[PDB]
């Protein structure tokens, strides 16, 4: 079958900024390239087709050009909601193929998460359980490190750390940090507290709670 | 208007067989081929195969043969993806496409031993020892459920707008994913606020308010 | 035309005769003649057959000049103003059939051309300006295609709703077809792609292939639809006779 090999593979620009993703086939196809946009959860939308018109329903930001085994397509003045992963197809064979894709991120300033930790519920307790939250909100870039401490000590297994994806307003993440352990090893301790660290600032940002209190 | 509507999520054990309908309409099925997509995580699109509608006749790509197939009930205007003695690598999301235009709105397959379990439900609130600042933000952990997909929903007094889903993670054995939303201080916890899990595939769908303590 | 036993007459390829020389001529080569349009017009050329000139006068104040090829096939009937260097014809017919006519302005300047193939189909270009540009129309059995003309190529178009067939002719002989529709839906918009090896455009619909029209040497077109998948040709080609069967396959 017919390779198309598109990239870059991932891409990280500015609000109002143009993108260009390429796409080279191993062979002339005449033009028959076809761009979609995948948003998670929903199907693949057209947007492009025969290699650079513009699918009715879409704003004209979204153009493509090229010929022979070249192609390339364009997302200009970048929008917030723009974030999805992009495909190239080509069709002018009955085996049409897809690029690998690419991963279209949004680059904005620097923003600090708002830390807020969680004790144990009274219900999850009584089952013999016991999970201690953090969660850490509208932050960015993604990159960021929560690091729990039981009474002081760092405890590194068991820990279930979740991203959400951008959002698509204010192009920020936000992480969920899970500390889970048993009601008994709980109890056999005072101090949960977890730390977390960000690019945003040298000073880890730390919460923490006292099973007294 | 035309439309590729698929079968819902699957949930099998190693081995067994899926059958994935597509069902067409709004323009005649026997005039385009019907397309047949695997999205796997990590992967972007690749074909799988493709129909003749005319004739039934299947043709397959390369990594596909053998364990899948094509088939078709042209008078429901209804194509079939058949993949016999699922493994692991079986388990992504499956989508139809015709011409251009169109694209069933895919169904996830998972291949698991894993039983159908419902979720523990535990509010995730400040705790005593904790400042209150004009907003708060409150979460519900969705503990030990399986297969995937559950929807959190919150309710509360003013405009919450700031709700966060984090993905579920597997947790030895079974799924864990978490949910927060924050809400001015004034509306909570002088006012109710809770969070409402559904989990389809178990049919069950509990609520649990959020105490302060 | 000099003599019945002498002067022998040949069949010239341009619907003409020159009767060339027997034995020879006074002083030099060969002698002969032709009657044409009724004014014949003598001349003396080189060789046994007709390999020469036959220069002449106008019944109206003006010139002809039979220059007929070396090859006997390739009659070069020019008529100039009435000094020898201006033009006002220049119908170069041959053996094969071939013709090419043209026709002059105020001032020797190409203001008309008609090329005719061998196979009857005709190419006529009219307006010719100084830059090579110009009205066209091929005459081809059964319809006439319209376009234009530049120094650079000829192009005949045919329009049928938002769609419009292009069929280029380089001044050099090369036939390549376009195709192009403005609508910008997937679902409806025709979109093809030429096989210059295979003198075949290829139009397809939302990624489905619908037809081949295939552009013959024998400056034909035809047509042949593909099965309702657009996975294989079927049927048979047929020949297209009117210029509505075009605009058909342009729907």
């Amino acid at each position: 079958d017919i390779q198309m090999t598109q990239s870059p593979s991932s891409l990280s620009a500015t609000l109002g900024g143009k993108v260009t993703i390429t796409c080279k086939a191993s062979q002339d196809i005449n033009k028959y390239i076809a761009w979609y946009q995948h948003k998670p959860g929903k199907g693949p939308r057209l947007l492009i087709h025969y290699t650079s018109t513009l699918q009715p329903g879409n704003p004209s930001r979204f153009s493509g050009s090229g010929s022979g085994r070249d192609y390339s397509f364009s997302i200009s003045n970048l929008e917030a909601e723009d974030i999805a992963i992009y495909y190239c197809l080509q069709y002018d064979n009955l085996q049409r193929t897809f690029g690998g894709g690419t991963k279209v991120e949004i680059k904005r300033a620097d923003a600090a998460p708002t830390v807020s930790i969680f004790p144990p519920s009274s219900e999850q307790l009584t089952s013999g359980g016991a999970s201690v939250v953090c969660f850490l909100n509208n932050f960015y870039p993604k990159d960021i490190n929560v690091k729990w401490k039981i009474d002081g000590s760092e405890r590194q297994n068991g820990v279930l750390n979740s991203w959400t994806d951008q959002d698509s307003k204010d192009s920020t993440y936000s992480m969920s940090s899970t500390l889970t352990l048993t009601k008994d090893e709980y109890e056999r301790h005072n101090s949960y507290t977890c730390e977390a660290t960000h690019k945003t600032s040298t000073s880890p940002i730390v919460k923490s709670f006292n099973r007294n209190e | 208007q035309i439309q590729l509507v698929q079968s819902g999520p699957e949930l099998k054990k190693p081995g067994e067989t899926v059958k994935i309908s597509c069902k067409a309409s709004g323009y005649t099925f026997t005039d385009y081929s019907m397309y047949w997509v695997k999205q796997a995580p990590g992967k972007g699109l690749k074909r799988m195969g493709w129909i003749n509608t005319e004739t039934g006749e299947p043709t397959y790509a390369d990594d596909f043969k053998g364990r899948f197939a094509l088939s078709l009930d042209t008078s429901a205007s209804t194509a079939y993806l058949h993949i016999s003695n699922l493994k692991n690598e079986d388990t992504a999301t499956y989508f139809c496409a015709r011409g251009l235009d169109s694209w069933g709105q895919g169904t996830s397959v998972t291949v698991s031993s894993a039983k159908t379990t419902p979720p523990s439900v535990y509010p995730l609130a400040p705790g005593c020892g904790d400042t209150t600042g004009s907003s708060v933000t409150l979460g519900c952990l969705v503990k030990g459920y399986f297969p995937e997909s559950v929807t959190v929903t919150w309710n509360s007094g003013s405009l919450s707008s700031s709700v966060h889903t984090f993905p579920a993670l597997l947790q030895s054995g079974l799924y864990t994913m978490s949910s927060s939303v924050t809400v001015p201080s004034s509306t909570w916890p002088s006012q109710t606020v809770t969070c409402s899990v559904a989990h389809p595939a178990s049919s069950t769908t509990v609520d649990k308010k959020l105490e302060p303590s | 035309s000099l003599d019945e036993k002498n002067s022998v007459s040949v069949d010239l390829p341009g619907e003409m005769k020159v009767l060339v020389s027997k034995e020879k001529n006074k002083d030099g080569k060969y002698d002969l003649i032709a009657t044409v349009d009724k004014l014949e017009l003598k001349g003396t050329s080189d060789k046994n057959n007709g390999s020469g000139v036959l220069e002449g006068v106008k019944a109206d104040k003006c010139k002809v000049k039979l220059t007929i090829s070396d090859d006997l096939g390739q009659t070069t009937l020019e008529v100039f103003k009435e000094d020898g260097k201006t033009l006002v014809s220049k119908k170069v017919t041959s053996k094969d059939k071939s013709s090419t006519e043209e026709k002059f302005n105020e001032k020797g300047e190409v203001s008309e051309k008609i090329i005719t193939r061998a196979d009857g189909t005709r190419l006529e270009y009219t307006g010719i300006k100084s830059d090579g540009s110009g009205k066209a129309k091929e005459v081809l059995k059964g319809y006439v295609l319209e376009g234009t003309l530049t120094a650079e190529k000829t192009t005949l178009v045919v329009k049928e709703g938002t769609v419009t067939l292009s069929k280029n002719i380089s001044k050099s002989g090369e036939v390549s077809v376009e195709l192009n529709d403005t609508d910008s839906s997937a679902a409806t918009k025709k979109t093809a792609a030429w096989n210059s090896g295979t003198s075949t455009l290829t139009i397809t619909v939302n990624s489905k292939k619908t037809k081949d029209l295939v552009f013959t040497k024998e400056n034909t077109i035809t047509v042949q639809q593909y099965d309702s998948n657009g996975t294989k040709l079927e049927g048979s080609a047929v020949e297209i006779t009117k210029l509505d069967e075009i605009k058909n396959a342009l729907k």
